[PDB]
RNA sequence: AAGACCAGGC
DNA sequence: TCAAGTACTTACGCCTGGTCAT
């Protein structure tokens, strides 16, 4: 182990890959969400290109 | 040089035109939260404790009792009975109310009619409101903006704000020797539908609109016609409004230049030019150059003859009754007034097509070296001078069409003419053609490879390459003239983005340069240093504020 | 300097103005004599105000000049604008 | 947060008068009239009556401020006729008026109604 | 998020037309045909139904705080 | 804790050299309205400075066609320097060249 | 200086709308009476919500804005009730107010639809106009939503949910002949129900005698109370109005003289 | 390119560029080069066939996708370097069709013009026939839009939430709404907008709204605030605990009312707060109990929505507290549309007070006609006249930006067979006097948004509060209870005006007033026992001649900096 | 003091200077139970 | 700051303007007095500014007071 | 408040010596410790000395009634070991 | 407790 | 004396809020 790397939403290293809407409201999360976006303390970050 | 304040307030500004010039429209909560120190006299001492009495609780009423001793008790928190003793010398301070005096300020503060002293007017819900007409000295509009609200907190800062910088004391500026209010937006719209020959009221109408006129005299005036029935015209309600007797003569914006060489001169056969005599509106249509910030305007006539006090009676009342007046009439912008005639368009392309063939022939002339340059500038610099004449031509031409293409119900043409807002090339581009598209000064660039966009051929110095939209705003651009225009639009963006911060800087530094410098009690203009930067202000001793633009008559 | 020889405004300015009004308005609401009849006035600024229009403010004008001379102006002696 | 109540625009407090009548010292034979909580509704109506009468020489209402709820009407009349008579001789008015409005509705519903 | 009742503008019921309104859509009807069908006549009352979105069935999907 | 910090205060660096690091990056999403979290997520940035009074890159160039949105700019003073993606644009994720 | 006899022709009576026209009457008390049938014309209606269970994905004020919105069949009993401000009681009472009971909880599966028939109301008279039905929420598997309301008596002027009446249709002078309006182009304007004119002309000769009168109404009703009633109650409402400034104004003349 | 089209060796990110007039071919493979996909036209023929087309529409149970019409070589994406050296056409049916030649060589077609519009822009209806500075207003005002910004908005703890009461899908739409999800999670609501000048409290860029439409639920929205509260162990013995605090057992204490709070310290939700109520309850031990509760921000006046307790990564004790608001639209809030004309409310009026049609309809909002020239919104007009035909025909209209299918004419002729004035006009009557007015409006379903921009949250007050702790001039913020920046152009104004009393009052007395004791023979400030009287200068042994002087506290501060710097700042009385 | 499980929706009682976890489920996020004094609602 | 800091004026209106320590700095080192002339010196030491309203000083009149009513 | 009020018609600019700031200086021997407190109470000589100004905001000043708003605060020094450039004065 | 940054408003 | 370098500075008004790490 060398260290946690944040994972982005919707990812494919993400919870969230190739859940279907179902599985997703399951979780209560929007399936309409896009994901793209990191969770840091909380708060949801997202990098500008 | 600048610091945060106490007894300051700041909310979203609303329309109100039931408000006078001078008053300003306060949320309760504000009033309640704002306290201004009253001394207790035998004259006031009653009225005072009946406020202490209300409490800070009851809008009406007090949050402090300050003492001889200058302990400070508080009336926000069940206060006991002996500590509500007011005894001459006493400090109440009362919740501000209707009537007070407070400075009105909208950030940025770029002259001195930008922080003017308003009237308290408590209002229910929560926004700042101001007349329309003091819209322009502030820069206002009501979208979002936030103004401040300063009260003064003494009877002497009040009173220094009270014949200093009360509203209707700033209506002419010294900077143009110009007023800096008029009438504007539905108010003048109106009015130029109103002061047509074609207005007549009837006798409700008339008493309705004389029920919003404060100086009116009761005397209900002789209608113009008289039989088979009474009727009242637009310019007689108009001249009661007209304070005093005020001797003013403008002219409409549609005023012919023939008719004052030729016949009709003093008959106006489409009822333009305009005509004041005796406080009487004679003949005439108004529009903003006659109720605008304008030299020599009929509300800058009224300020010069009659005074403050009286002008801003004439402003508000032009506002109330000329409102409800279109409260009959009514005003509106729809597609039937972007829409103009079969022929209008035809005519229309026929010169758009006439100036695309113009330019191709010059872009011929020009890949033949038949392009003669003219003298200072070079081959391109040249026939970029004759695309842009051909093109602007063609946008002129096109703009002529639209605008011969209206009738006098056009609502566009209404609002252009009054000069509320709007100007001749918004109804061209909105009906004829938007017109070129220019970034720094010139066609749109040639961002690729010697062609504009990917679907252009190389070498394309045609009006449709270079940022020449044909169509119009109701026709609709095509993408390539959709792109050009939000490249041209860009460009203003970035200035008006950009501007503030140059402009700011330079008001400082003249600020800086000139804040020390005054008029001394021998009217010699000096600064810090006595240093005489003028003998006589302006070298004539005179202020900016009442001086008038006249004519020699002995030169030439 | 001496009443005699006063080279300044015969009219009193409007910062004078101001001032004056909000002066002998403050004196006023600190029970100060009123020197003109009110009639139901209980606003100090506006019996300072009436005063004004009486020529009876109790107050001289002190104008510095820029050499540091002065001009002792009463307020009676002075024109008022309105 | 300085939303006035809904029903301000109708119920009077304590201590506010339904109907003020000061005169009006610029014309003679004029009056003004203050409502107190009324609109357009009766202001208009009110209006509308009294330039029925041959009496009356001017009659108009005004709201001062919509954010307020207060009506101005001002009635000035013919020497020997007092405008506060006028004022009651248009509600008479308009009071006969509704109820032959009402009285002829009814029957006409009657008359609809299997008939 | 729900039908709303009573129509901005004008105040027809136009809560108790939802399903009618689902129901004609599923069947025969068009959305012009299925809102005269349900007797909205005023288009205020037509843009209630034919613009409305019923986020509320997206909102029963998720399981309630309390079983 | 580098990851977490850069992505959380958004200084694009080590933390002790957080003023040689750039910032402005890894701002919070916009939850205001669906749109404004579409936005948030397909915006790109120009590192010039905002108080650079050059108006030239802030302009809108012709290569931008199709590849960022020539509406869609920060009115302000990153007008121009702030831009969007464009709903068919898309950036490269890179390939080896072998 | 007298009265005008107005007359009224009704041509269409449901129970839904009525169109009736007005004839022989000012254009002031055509609008006034307009204007009550929105403002003034009274109308029971749910304005006290207390919420005892909500596990909806709506809020508390949401089922409560919603509750307040149903319309309820107020035809005889209005006039009955008193408003809750000149009653001796304290909080609510049968004679000043109506009071609602919702209890439903979703068990199975299927989605359950709380409609205004789950609205249960202790008079067998006002009923949520349910002799479809307005849809409350709805409700998943395992939510529920108990509440008491109370039905105020209330006008239009204080809420909407008071307005008896959808979409007050009010016409007059069909055929332009007063030139109230003026049109540009007369001819591209669709002629009214209720234009006496050929399909050659466009708009009525110019009548400088005229004035308006014969006012075509449609007032439609929400159910809450019968059209034909709506129109009863503005003029008795206008005139009720006018009875109550007349005594205050006769009071003030006495005491001013 | 017969490589990167069939995907053998060459991937559809790589771009190859050929200069002919310089002899070079750049290929690209590195990572942020920007592309976009476009039709391939071989010859002067698009490459997209109608087989494609029809496989595509049975994109569902067929695996046929983009990636097989990327695959099949139809498509390519091309970035801007390599979209240098293509020739392009806009259109299919126009550009490749022959005709008076311009072009021959093209390359490649736009799959549709549109595309060039990003998601915000991509809402505007007739963005084509609007002024672009508009259509950047449209764009950033449009994540300011207040809608139902996500569906699990119920489950999220967000700060500054703002959900709408009921959003609907736009009449006039645009092709690219529904890959935008824009009919999914709207923001806005379809209103019925009369361009008109009633009674003046719309003019400048103000609207007047429907008061009985707002009643009936017109823009009514949702304010959903979350606090976040930790317990913390700091200190050998220091720690806080969530816990309702007696009268007299925490040292700090507020006049607010903490009966609210439960056993745990933690209000209940459904318990409705005001302002200053305590949301959180925790006391902190002092090295016995001091107050650290959370209250409200001033005058929020909300219900508690939900209350989650859980534990951080410290494992402590960590609270989430939810509280919502409903704010009914007033007459500060702001609204716009979806081509830059945006506006507060200038009145609410009734439905009898709102202008009305021959059929009873009242327009939901009223906006000048003055808006309009300046700006030339003309897409507005025409999306407004568009609606009025969609919701009388049933369809929803579109509005994609270039279409050279739908006109405005079309739409007139269209809304003429609904039994309405071709160009939108409407003849109004007035709602006081019940008269038609003189001129028709133009009245009809026009999208409008509400923006998070909210009187409430903007109104502040000062009178005298709270001061910073180093300037002692008054806080700054709202939040704060802050009071306003009387900044140098105030300044200058106030010169301008020649108000020096008013001058001193803002800057020296409405702020921070203080006195100091100076020397006379030296200008440095003395020692001042003020209660015991013994004011002595060391420096000059000065005990008898010693002024008093009022100067600000600014002044002060800045004096004594000075100092620190060795300038020696000498105030002198003489 | 009967929290509401986030995870199994189960209703947990527990006290102060208890660590939150739901019995069954071992779900560290719960909810208030909301309230049983009643709040007026103005159906306006 | 080049010819607004060199006009022989006050260390204190100067350093209102671009350069403040610099000015400060240069004025300590020199002995420079400011003589409390100018608006800017005034307002920073919450005086009266010889502007309007505050060049002229006003006196009471003891013999116009000799006219006084309620004293 | 014994003292009369005085408005400031001159400011005299100028260096402080190092025995004028001395005089002034209210610690004696100067700031010799760094540190704040050493027993939960401020060290006479340290950063935070009693002398020099008022702290709690509830306590007095050392030198006269404080208030923690009436106290001006007042003057300390340190005795540099060797002399330093000032580096505003080392161009002059 | 007030700094940094970010976003926004006019 | 000079004049050409090189170092060295200096441009946003007000307002909101949020988040983060000291
Ligand atoms: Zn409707
Ligand atoms: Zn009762
Ligand atoms: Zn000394
Ligand atoms: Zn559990
Ligand atoms: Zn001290």
């Amino acid at each position: 182990f060398i260290g946690k790397i944040p994972i982005m939403l919707r990812s494919t290293y993400c919870l969230l890959n190739g859940l279907t809407d179902r599985d997703l409201c399951e979780l209560n999360e929007c399936p309409l969400d896009p994901g793209g976006y990191f969770i840091i303390n909380g708060s949801e970050k997202v990098l500008i290109a | 040089m600048g610091k945060r304040v106490d007894f300051s307030a700041r909310t979203v500004i609303t329309p109100d035109p039931n408000l006078s010039i001078d008053q300003v429209g306060v949320p309760r909560s504000i009033a309640a939260n704002m306290t201004f120190a009253e001394i207790v006299t035998p004259f006031n001492i009653d009225r005072l404790q009946e406020l202490v009495r209300r409490g800070n609780s009851q809008y009406p009423g007090a949050k402090y009792i300050i003492r001889d001793n200058g302990d400070r008790i508080d009336l926000r928190f069940h206060p006991k009975p002996s500590d509500l003793h007011l005894q001459t010398g006493y400090k109440v301070e009362r919740h501000m109310c209707d009537g007070d005096i407070v400075i009105f300020n909208r950030q940025p503060t770029l002259h001195k009619m930008s922080m003017m002293g308003h009237r308290v007017r408590i209002l229910p819900w929560s926004t700042f409101r101001l007349n329309l007409s003091v819209t322009t000295p502030y820069n206002a509009d009501f979208d979002g903006d936030e103004m401040n609200l300063h009260l003064p907190q003494s009877l002497e800062t009040r009173a220094e704000i009270q014949e200093l910088a009360m509203v209707p004391r700033m209506i002419v500026t010294p900077q143009s020797n110009r007023p800096v209010m008029g009438i504007v937006q539905d108010t003048l719209t109106a009015v130029r539908k109103f002061t047509k020959r074609d207005v007549f009221l009837e006798r409700g109408e008339v008493m309705n609109l004389l029920m919003f006129l404060s100086t009116w005299d009761g005397k209900v005036p002789q209608p113009a016609i008289l039989k088979p029935r009474p009727l009242w015209t637009g310019k007689q309600i108009f001249s009661l409004i007209i304070p005093g007797h005020i001797n003013c003569i403008r002219t409409h914006s549609t005023h012919p230049d023939d008719e004052d060489s030729g016949p009709y001169k003093h008959i106006s056969p489409g009822d333009t030019k305009v005509v004041v005599e005796n406080g009487e509106l004679i003949m005439g249509i108004l529009c903003k150059k006659s109720l605008g910030t304008s030299a020599g305007s009929l509300v800058h006539i009224s300020y010069l003859e009659m005074g403050h006090d009286i002008t801003r009676l004439f402003y508000s009342n032009i506002q109330t009754v000329i409102n409800n007046w279109l409260l009959i009439e009514g005003h509106t912008i729809g597609i039937g007034d972007s829409i103009a005639d079969s022929k209008t368009y035809q005519d229309i392309q026929n010169t758009i097509k006439k100036a695309k063939q113009d330019v191709i022939e010059v872009i011929e002339k020009a890949h033949n070296n038949e392009l003669e340059p003219t003298p200072g500038n070079t081959l391109r610099q040249t026939f970029e001078n004759q695309v842009n004449r051909i093109l602007n031509d063609a946008r002129d031409k096109t703009g002529s069409s639209a605008q011969k293409s209206l009738s006098e119900y056009n609502n566009f043409k209404s609002m252009v003419v009054s000069g509320a807002k709007g100007s001749k090339i918004n109804i061209s581009q909105v009906i004829a053609v938007v017109g070129q598209q220019n970034v720094e000064g010139k066609r749109i660039p040639f961002g690729f490879k010697h062609r504009t966009l990917p679907h252009f051929i190389k070498d394309d110095y045609g009006p449709e390459s270079r940022g020449f939209v044909e169509n119009s705003y109701l026709a609709g651009l095509t993408p390539t003239e959709f792109f050009f225009h939000a490249m041209g639009g860009r460009e203003g963006l970035i200035d008006t983005a950009v501007k503030t911060a140059e402009t700011g800087y330079i008001q400082r530094r003249l600020i800086k340069s000139m804040e020390s410098v005054m008029v001394k009690y021998d009217a010699t203009v000096r600064n810090s240093i006595n240093q005489v930067v003028q003998l006589r202000y302006g070298e004539d001793g005179l202020a900016g504020e009442s001086v008038e633009f006249q004519n020699l008559a002995t030169l030439k | 300097q001496a009443n005699q020889k006063r080279i300044t405004t015969p009219y009193m300015t409007k910062y004078e103005r101001a001032r004056v009004l909000g002066t002998r308005a403050l004196q006023i609401a600190m029970c100060a004599p009123v020197m003109v009849e009110l009639e139901g006035e209980t606003d100090p600024l506006l019996i300072a105000m009436k005063e004004l229009k009486a020529r009876k403010i109790p107050i001289i004008i002190r104008r510095y000049l820029p050499d540091g001379s002065y001009e002792d102006w009463g307020v009676d002696e002075l024109i008022i604008t309105d | 947060m300085n939303a006035p109540p809904a029903f301000e625009s109708f119920l009077l407090f304590e201590g506010e008068k339904k109907i003020t009548i000061n005169k009006d010292t610029k014309v003679p034979n004029a009056c003004l009239f203050t409502i107190n909580k009324e609109d357009h509704t009766l202001g208009n109506i009110i209006k509308s009556q009294l330039l029925k009468d041959p009496q009356v020489l001017f009659a108009g209402y005004k709201v001062p401020h919509p954010l307020e709820h207060k009506i101005i009407i001002r009635v000035q009349t013919t020497p020997d006729y007092s405008p506060q008579e006028a004022f009651t001789n248009a509600i008479t008015d308009l009071i006969s008026e509704l109820s032959l409005l009402e009285e002829r509705f009814r029957v006409a519903i009657k008359d609809k109604q299997e008939g | 998020m729900i039908i709303p009742v009573r129509c901005f503008t004008c105040g027809k019921i136009v809560g108790n037309k939802w399903e009618a309104y689902l129901g004609l859509l599923q069947a025969e009807y068009t959305e012009g045909d299925a809102l005269d069908a349900l007797g909205l006549k005023r288009y205020c009352c037509r843009r209630m139904l034919l613009a409305h979105v019923d986020l509320i069935e997206k909102l029963l999907n998720y399981a309630p705080l309390e079983k | 804790d580098g990851l977490k910090y850069s992505l959380a205060t958004g200084n694009w660096g080590d933390q002790k050299k957080a003023h040689q690091a750039r910032a402005g990056v890894s701002q919070v999403l916009n939850r205001l309205t669906f749109a404004s979290t579409l936005s948030h997520l397909r915006r790109l940035n120009s590192p010039i400075g905002r108080d650079g009074k050059l108006a030239k890159p802030r302009q809108l160039h012709n290569t931008l066609w199709g590849m960022v949105c020539p509406a869609e700019t920060p009115e302000g003073h990153a007008v121009g320097l702030v831009k969007n993606l464009a709903l068919m644009a898309y950036i490269s994720v890179g390939s080896q060249p072998s | 200086p007298y009265a005008n006899q107005p007359t009224v022709r009704i041509t269409e009576l449901t129970d839904e709308n009525v169109k009736f026209i007005i004839e022989n009457t000012d254009l002031a008390v055509a609008n006034s009476i307009r204007r009550v049938f929105i403002a003034e014309v009274p109308i029971i209606a749910i304005d006290w919500v207390q919420i005892d269970a909500n596990s909806s994905v709506l809020h508390d004020e949401f089922i409560a804005h919603r509750l307040g919105l149903i319309p309820l069949i107020s035809d005889d009993i209005v006039d009955k009730l008193q408003y809750s401000r000149d009653c001796t009681c304290e909080e609510f009472c049968p004679e000043c107010s109506v009071e609602f009971t919702l209890d439903v909880r979703c068990n199975e599966d299927q989605t359950r639809h709380v409609t205004s028939r789950d609205l249960i109301s202790n008079s067998p008279r006002v009923i949520p106009v349910t002799s479809d039905d307005i849809l409350i929420v709805k409700l998943r598997k395992g939510q529920e939503l108990r509440l008491r309301a109370y039905a105020k008596k209330g006008f239009g002027k204080e809420h909407a949910k008071w307005n008896p009446t959808a979409g007050v249709a009010f016409e007059y002078d069909p055929d332009n002949a007063l030139r109230h309006t003026v049109y540009p182009k007369p001819e591209e304007w669709p002629k009214s129900e209720y234009s006496e004119l050929d399909e050659d002309e466009s708009q009525a000769p110019y009548d400088p005698n005229g004035k308006p009168e014969r006012f075509y109404y449609n007032v439609e009703s929400c159910g809450s109370l019968r059209p034909e009633t709506i129109v009863l109650s503005a003029l008795s409402g206008l005139k009720k109005k006018l009875s109550d400034l007349q005594t205050q104004l006769s009071h003030e003349i006495q005491s001013d003289v | 390119r017969k490589l990167r089209r069939q995907m053998d060796i060459i991937v559809s990110e790589v771009s190859m560029i050929r200069d002919i007039r310089e002899r070079e071919i750049r290929i690209y493979t590195d990572a942020g080069r920007i592309c976009r996909p476009l039709l391939i036209v071989e010859k002067q023929k698009l490459l997209l066939k109608k087989r494609h087309i029809d496989q595509l529409k049975e994109r569902e149970y067929n695996n046929y996708s983009w990636q097989d019409l990327v695959a099949s070589g139809v498509v390519e994406y091309i970035d801007t370097l390599e979209e240098e050296t293509v020739m392009l056409a806009m259109t299919p049916d126009d550009l490749q069709e022959k005709e008076v030649a311009y072009c021959s060589t093209y390359t490649h077609c736009e799959i549709h013009p549109s595309m060039i519009l990003g998601v915000c822009a991509s809402i505007i209806p007739f963005p084509d026939h609007n002024q672009s500075p508009r259509n950047t207003y449209q764009s950033a005002m449009g994540k300011q839009a207040m809608g139902v910004y996500i569906t699990n908005f119920h489950v999220r703890m967000d700060t500054l939430a703002h959900v709408l009461y009921y959003p609907q899908k736009p009449l006039v739409t645009t092709r690219s709404m529904e890959y935008l999800r824009f009919r999914e999670l709207p923001a806005g609501i379809n209103s019925i907008v009369a361009i008109a000048s009633y009674t003046g409290y719309n003019q400048e860029d103000s609207v007047i709204m429907n008061r009985s439409a707002v009643d009936r639920g017109f823009f009514r929205s949702v304010f959903y605030r979350s606090y976040k509260e930790q317990e913390s162990k700091k200190g050998f013995d220091q720690e806080e605990v969530f816990e309702k605090p007696t009268r007299e057992t925490c040292q700090g204490m507020r006049h607010a009312i903490y009966d609210k709070l439960d056993d745990d310290g933690l209000i209940a939700p459904g318990v409705r707060v005001s302002g200053d109520d305590v949301i959180i309850g925790k006391t902190v031990t002092l090295p016995t109990k001091r107050d650290c509760s959370t209250f409200l921000r001033t005058s929020e006046t909300g219900i508690v929505d939900q209350v989650m307790v859980t534990l951080n990564q410290e494992g402590y004790k960590f609270c989430k507290i939810r509280v919502r608001s409903v704010r009914i639209p007033q007459i500060g809030d702001k609204f716009a549309s979806r081509h830059g004309q945006k506006g507060t409310c200038g009145i609410q009026y009734r439905q009898e007070d709102m202008p009305f049609t021959c059929e009873g309809i009242t327009p939901d909002i009223i906006i000048n006609p003055h808006a309009i020239p300046s700006r030339m919104t003309i897409g507005h007009l025409i999306e407004c006249l568009q609606g009025k035909v969609s919701a009388n025909k049933g369809e929803i209209g579109d509005a994609t930006p270039f279409n050279d299918a739908v006109n405005v004419q079309k739409i007139s002729n269209l809304l003429s067979d609904y039994g309405y004035h071709l160009r939108g006009n409407e003849v109004l009557y007035n709602g006081f006097t019940g008269r038609k007015i003189t001129s028709q409006i133009f009245i009809g379903p026009t999208y409008y948004q509400r923006l998070k921009h909210m009187v409430d949250d903007k109104i502040h007050s000062r009178a005298r509060g709270p001061i910073q702790i180093l300037n002692r001039q008054p806080m700054e913020g709202r939040s704060r209870d802050g009071g306003l920046r009387f900044g140098e152009m105030e300044r200058d104004c106030q010169i301008a005006h020649g108000a020096a009393q008013f001058l001193r009052e803002r800057l020296f007395e409405a702020s921070d007033p203080y006195q100091v004791h100076v020397c006379n023979l030296c200008g440095i400030m003395a020692i001042a026992n003020t209660r015991t009287h013994t004011y002595e200068c060391r420096g000059c042994r000065n005990k008898t001649q010693i002024s008093l002087v009022r100067m600000p506290y600014a002044c002060k501060l800045l004096f004594q900096e000075l100092m620190s710097m060795s300038i020696a700042p000498r105030m002198m009385s003489v | 003091m009967i929290y509401i499980c986030g995870e199994c929706h189960t209703e947990n009682e527990i006290k102060s200077r208890d660590p939150i976890r739901c019995r069954e489920c071992g779900y560290r996020i719960m909810y208030k139970k909301r309230t049983k004094r009643l709040v007026v609602f103005d159906a306006r | 700051r080049h010819g607004v800091n060199r006009q022989d004026t006050g260390p204190l209106m100067k350093c209102s303007f671009e350069e403040t320590v610099d000015v400060l700095m240069e004025a300590a080192a020199h002995g420079e007095s400011d003589p409390m002339k100018g608006v800017s010196e005034n307002i920073m030491l919450g005086q009266l500014a010889p502007a309007g309203t505050g060049c002229f000083d006003l006196l009471l009149d003891a013999e116009k007071c000799k006219y006084g009513m309620e004293i | 408040s014994a003292c009369p009020l005085r408005t400031i018609k001159r400011v005299q600019f100028g260096v402080l010596s190092p025995d004028e700031l001395k005089r002034m200086s209210v610690t004696e021997g100067g700031i010799k410790y760094p540190e704040t407190t050493e027993g939960g109470r401020p060290k006479l000589g340290g950063l935070m000395d009693p002398r020099q100004g008022v702290i709690e905001r509830t306590g007095r000043c050392q030198t006269c009634a404080g208030n923690m708003t009436e106290c001006p605060g007042h003057f300390g020094h340190i005795e540099l070991a060797k002399p330093v450039f000032h580096v505003g004065f080392l161009v002059k």
